[PDB]
């Protein structure tokens, strides 16, 4: 994003001077993030193709490009789709490999609902199997959330820490969120859903 | 000088129709009260709130009324403030009250129509007129990216139009919520 420039001929310009620093201070990791953004496949598409490609064009020349190399600079990008980057950049020689952060798994979870209350007050009488086959599908963004949703919960009500009891409600109310319905409107929805299991 | 409302007098009876809004202004209120609790949570607050919705819906209504609930100094004022034809001395005013909110911390920093300061920038007009836009937007950039979390300085943002919006301030730790 910070290579996202609607001035002439800038975002080359940033490239270079990032590159050159990196050079002088090899060895190093360059780290690129929101690279999906920038790193399109080039098109004809509007007027902004005439400028966003050169500056695609700068990066295609500094990871490969002439000079056979500066020292070996280690380089990775953020993206969340290797699809929609062009074929220039992807290749080989140029991100030779391809790693993918998936959402924590039954043992990611595990460990994770533990080192994020390792900072965090909380009391003895919890099993971390349970919340760990309890809220899968989550991102670890949003274990750390209804952990931060439980100790402010705790917070509102007096105590500083939670027990199981209440985090599971903070969690129940993370997946299925938290409006009036009538009492007329009530019966109805009563009326279909024990139809439905009923006949189930 | 920015008006110095030490005293706004301004509580949630103030408000009307904004139910739903009534409990993710409590928890800023309570950060403005307890400003040494909340480094306790290990949580950090919202650097920055945006306000965004139509226009005669409450957003200083509310921000005052938040200010107000907080009993802590607002400063409001507007985001041409900074846009008056001469070079440089915008970032003045923009230095100035945000070290006045240095030194009054904890306080509250609000600014009615602000996207004026981040109207993203299009490239069909005057080019000096481009960087003294640019230049407030950098200068308070430095400003609130050189704060603290806890120095108790909430940062409050309102504009009718969030199309207009550049996204450098859109950036997390500058507007954490909206």
């Amino acid at each position: 994003a910070e290579f996202i420039e609607m001035y002439m001929g800038l975002g080359a310009a940033r490239v270079r001077d990032l590159f050159n620093t990196a050079r002088s201070v090899a060895p190093c990791i360059i780290f690129i993030d929101e690279l999906d953004a920038v790193g399109r496949q080039r098109q004809g598409g509007g007027r902004s193709n005439d400028e966003r490609d050169n500056t695609v064009n700068q990066l295609l020349t500094e990871m490969d490009g002439f000079e056979a190399e500066q020292q070996g600079i280690v380089v990775m990008g953020a993206t969340n789709r290797k699809d929609v980057l062009d074929a220039a950049l992807t290749r080989p020689g140029r991100f030779d490999r391809s790693i993918e952060v998936r959402r924590p798994d039954f043992q990611g979870r595990l460990e994770a609902v533990k080192v994020h209350l390792r900072d965090k007050p909380v009391a003895a009488e919890i099993d971390y199997v349970s919340l760990a086959s309890l809220m899968g599908g989550m991102s670890g963004a949003q274990i750390a959330g209804v952990a931060n949703t439980a100790c402010f919960l705790a917070s509102r009500d007096g105590r500083s820490e939670v027990n199981q009891t209440d985090l599971t409600l903070a969690v129940e109310q993370a997946k299925y969120g938290r409006r009036f319905v009538g009492a007329g409107r009530k019966k109805r929805f009563a009326v279909m859903e024990a139809s439905i299991a009923l006949a189930a | 000088e920015a008006r110095k409302e030490g005293l706004t007098g301004v509580e949630f009876r103030d408000v009307a129709g904004l139910g739903p809004i009534l409990n993710e202004v409590v928890e800023v209120v309570e950060f403005l009260k307890d400003p040494g609790t909340f480094s306790k949570l290990g949580a950090r607050p919202p650097k920055g709130i945006l306000l965004e919705g139509d226009p005669g819906t409450g957003k200083t209504l509310l921000a005052k009324a938040l200010a107000g609930e907080a009993m802590v100094p607002f400063y409001q004022m507007s985001g041409t403030e900074f846009t008056e034809g001469i070079v440089g001395l915008g970032a003045a005013r923009v230095r100035d009250l945000f070290k006045r909110a240095r030194a009054t911390a904890p306080c509250v920093i609000f600014v009615d129509e602000i996207d004026a300061l981040g109207l993203r920038r299009a490239e069909n007009d005057s080019a000096k007129t481009n960087e003294e836009r640019e230049q407030t937007l950098n200068q308070l950039l430095t400003e609130m990216d050189g704060f603290t979390p806890d120095t108790g300085v909430v940062f409050l943002g309102a504009t009718n139009r969030a199309d207009l919006l550049d996204p450098a301030l859109m950036r997390p730790g500058r507007f954490d919520r909206k």
